[PDB]
């Protein structure tokens, strides 16, 4: 099986860390006893002293693979990457061959201690520009209600954490949902519909679906404060509601990986919030759920509490058996070992956190999306950007009804721009995708002539003209 | 269910000697104003295993009318160290605005063997918690505390001191005429046939528990 | 407050042993050490329990201006091995830098016991990292260790060796010449006395340690 071509350059770079000679070393200079070894990327030691928190799971892939392959023979190849199973096998190897009639320890879920992840799969989420997402907030400055979308983006490598991979996003594209002053729910059959199309042009213009974001303000007075502080360390992270949806998001769209035996394991999926500081900004945080406990329970046991903070554990019909879940709190006098006999527990202990943020705007690698970001959106019914032929008299034009090419080619390169015309299907698909490659790769030039002076573009121009 | 007087037999000599032992604090303080002594808090029972000691406890509550609290044995011990002295706590919290209450535990030589033998870390740690608690609550609440265990010097040594455990009772072996009435309470449900003779089955269990 | 420049009666006769292993590596290294010989860092304190090593490592800090540490034998070696670890090499990087300083260790015994019938390997951890760190100051580090016991015997023999440990000074119990210097320093505190020499009354107490 074939991974991601991010994937394999991560595995095959060993991510050593060096170090030098000190007053404790005893030995000569050439060599190296135990204090000027060097060190493997996955001791959490050296990870909590530059204050990084999670141990880099390429790196995490390497501690397991010293535990798998040995010096001894072992002629195995196990690799035991997979994901812990909590449901009940059914034929359970023993003389209890039905579970409406026996069950016993081998096959009985054991009781989820509720220990943290130390990795995460995506350790650094980045953005591409600062006008682009402020589209998004500006969505919510119109109609004074809560928003959703999805990201496309790619991945790269990241040198600030040992061995880590980074989440580049370059484009937001927003599905038809009814908006509420509270909060949201749309339908998910009306947007699946509409995310299959969309795929379909990611795929040429190099995009994947890896992220989402929703927005959660509740401006104060309009006046001086920018929104209130809903979110801090006494209340919730993350509500147990959009636990739900960010547990199917990450099920539907799995990581493929060779190390693990059914063929996928290590989702590369991000949730990100627009929820504000705790002083006076719109600042934005993101976390992405667990794999070792939440990943796999949410098929079967998640269920909707009053609080927001935790979630209710439901009650077992004939196949749906859950273990004891335990937590450890401080009491009225001391702290005490687990006490969780009683539902209602808490979901942002299954919750690892990501370092969100932006890059310098004098230098980069490339942008790839930057044309106006002003176009109307697609799915924009609640704002009024949601307009028909008159806006492309206004946007582009041909510019001043004779445009040049350092000037045209720069307004054409926009993401929803360009997933509006492929609707209308006026060029051929053959002609369509060298149109879309020219916008977002480079060398531009000598293709830009070669769509001007196809029949397709001056039909379109000429059947603009006419129209409003 | 409910047990009363009725549903024991055999120690009602023995009975009695606790019986006004634990009902004079309970009912009447007056005696305590009069004659300017302390009476005593902790009383403990002894004896062999199946004597029934553990449904004394629960005869002597619930006919006084006092608020009865259990606190089992090996229950304690399921715990780790932590919840076990919150859970001790919180037994001894209502019970001092329930007064008269009666706070009967069980299996204390489980909590409190024999120390010495074992100088170790978990045989000073729940007794000690216990200790600190017991002989450091006043409030004139006029509770009482049964202790029970099969063997009186098993314990540590240090529980039987003034103040704190002092009345030590045993729980000896029904007679002739106590086991009779012990297989009466029982065979209360069970039809038995018109030969069976009441008193001869006493005379052939000579040492017989309940 | 600090001590003066000797204030420890008894010891003038054997403090030039201690104090000639300090001055000559920084007063004379020209003419007296530059022949190529290695100066000797190691010395041993040892005795009875209450001759004042203690200080007497404070008064050869203060008579030469040099400075001073504290070290404690089971007070550092009782945290864990990165702390006892980070403790250890942070204080000779200390003392290097500020040249000439003293570095005291007291109660070697409770870190290095004779291996007869000692099992277990806690102990050999830490003190292989005191002769690794006494190995790489040849140059113009002016340091002398000064270790604090009471019985030589009891000592590891592999740490006198070659540069770890070389001397073994004791200084012992003073007589009616040497203590009367100790009465001297803890009577000119009092406001007055009877007409009696206090040599009359330390020449019955001959062992008394002061
Ligand atoms: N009046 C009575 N005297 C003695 N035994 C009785 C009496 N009434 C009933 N019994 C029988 O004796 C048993 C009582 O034993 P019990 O449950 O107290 O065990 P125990 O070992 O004394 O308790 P613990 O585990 O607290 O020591 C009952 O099972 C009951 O059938
Ligand atoms: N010249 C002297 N000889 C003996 N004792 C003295 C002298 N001068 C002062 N003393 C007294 O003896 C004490 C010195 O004891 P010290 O502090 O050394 O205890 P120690 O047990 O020897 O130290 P350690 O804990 O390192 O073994 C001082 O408190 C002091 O009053
Ligand atoms: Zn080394
Ligand atoms: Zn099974």
């Amino acid at each position: 099986i074939k991974e991601l071509a991010v994937d394999e350059e991560l595995e095959k770079e060993d991510g050593l860390i060096p170090r030098q000679k000190s007053k404790l070393c005893k030995h000569g200079d050439r060599g190296m006893c135990e204090y000027c070894s060097p060190l493997p990327p996955w001791d959490k030691e050296y990870h909590e002293k530059n204050k990084i928190k999670h141990i880099s799971f390429h790196s995490y892939l390497k501690k397991l693979n010293e535990n798998a392959n040995k010096k001894e023979n072992g002629s195995s190849y196990i690799s035991p990457l997979s994901e812990p199973d909590f449901r009940i096998n059914k034929r359970c190897h023993n003389g209890h061959e039905p579970w409406p009639r026996g069950i016993c320890s081998k096959c009985q879920p054991s009781a989820i201690t509720l220990q943290q992840q130390e990795f995460r799969m995506v350790d650094h989420v980045e953005f591409q520009k600062s006008e682009i997402i402020n589209e998004f907030i500006q969505a919510w400055r119109y109609t004074g209600m809560q928003r959703f979308g999805y990201m496309y983006g790619s991945y790269s490598k990241y040198d600030n954490t040992p061995l880590g991979i980074k989440a580049v996003v370059e484009a937001i594209y927003e599905p038809p949902q009814h908006d509420e002053q509270d909060g949201l729910t749309m339908d998910v059959e009306q947007v699946k519909n509409e995310m299959l199309q969309i795929d379909r042009q990611a795929q040429e213009m190099g995009l994947s679906r890896i992220g989402l974001i929703f927005t959660d303000l509740s401006d104060a007075g309009a006046g001086d404060g920018s929104v209130f502080c809903k979110r801090h360390k006494d209340s919730f992270f993350l509500s147990s509601l959009e636990v739900i949806m960010a547990a199917r998001h990450q099920t539907r769209h799995p990581n493929v990986s060779k190390y693990s035996e059914q063929g996928f394991f290590s989702s590369k999926f991000v949730t990100c919030v627009i929820s504000g500081n705790l002083e006076g900004e719109i600042d934005i945080s993101s976390y992405q759920v667990s794999t070792e406990a939440e990943a796999l329970v949410t098929a079967d046991m998640i269920s909707g509490s009053t609080f927001p903070s935790m979630a209710y554990i439901n009650d077992t019909t004939d196949e749906r058996y859950v273990p004891e879940i335990f937590y450890m709190k401080s009491n009225e006098y001391g702290i005490t070992v687990k006490e969780n006999a009683k539902p209602a527990f808490p979901v942002d202990y299954l919750l690892v956190t990501l370092t969100h943020g932006f890059p310098n705007t004098d230098t980069e690698t490339n942008s790839k999306f930057v044309s106006s970001t002003g176009f109307p959106w697609s799915n924009r019914q609640a704002m009024g950007q949601s307009q028909d032929y008159q806006e492309l008299k206004k946007y582009l034009f041909n510019v001043a009804s004779s445009g040049d090419f350092n000037l045209l080619h720069e307004k054409i390169s926009n993401f929803h721009l360009l997933l509006y015309i492929n609707s209308l299907q006026i060029l051929s698909p053959d002609e369509w995708k060298l149109l879309i490659e020219s916008a977002v790769k480079n060398e531009w030039e000598e293709s830009l002539l070669k769509l001007v002076s196809s029949a397709g573009w001056q039909t379109l121009v000429m059947i603009l003209q006419e129209s409003g | 269910n409910e047990v009363g007087y009725d549903d024991i037999g055999g120690c009602r000599k023995q009975m009695a000697q606790i019986r006004e032992m634990v009902e004079l604090p309970l009912r009447h303080p007056q005696l305590f104003k009069a004659i300017g002594i302390k009476p005593p808090r902790g009383v403990l029972m002894y004896g062999p295993p199946g004597t029934g000691k553990t449904l004394m406890a629960r005869a002597v509550a619930n006919e006084t009318g006092a608020f009865f609290f259990l606190i089992n044995g090996p229950e304690v011990m399921s715990k780790m160290a932590g919840e076990s002295e919150s859970n001790l706590r919180k037994a001894f919290e209502e019970a001092e605005k329930n007064a008269p209450a009666i706070i009967f535990i069980d299996e204390i030589d489980s909590i409190a063997p024999k120390r010495d033998k074992t100088n170790g870390e978990v045989e000073r740690r729940v007794v000690s918690q216990l200790l600190t608690l017991m002989d450091g609550m006043k409030a004139r609440s006029n509770v009482v505390v049964i202790a029970a265990t099969n063997r009186p010097n098993s314990i540590d040594p240090a529980l039987r001191r003034f103040g704190r455990f002092d009345r030590e009772v045993d729980i000896g072996i029904p007679d002739a005429t106590g086991r009779l009435e012990v297989l009466r309470i029982h065979t209360k449900n069970m039809k038995l046939a018109d030969d069976v003779d009441l008193e001869a089955l006493a005379a052939e269990t000579h040492g017989y528990v309940g």
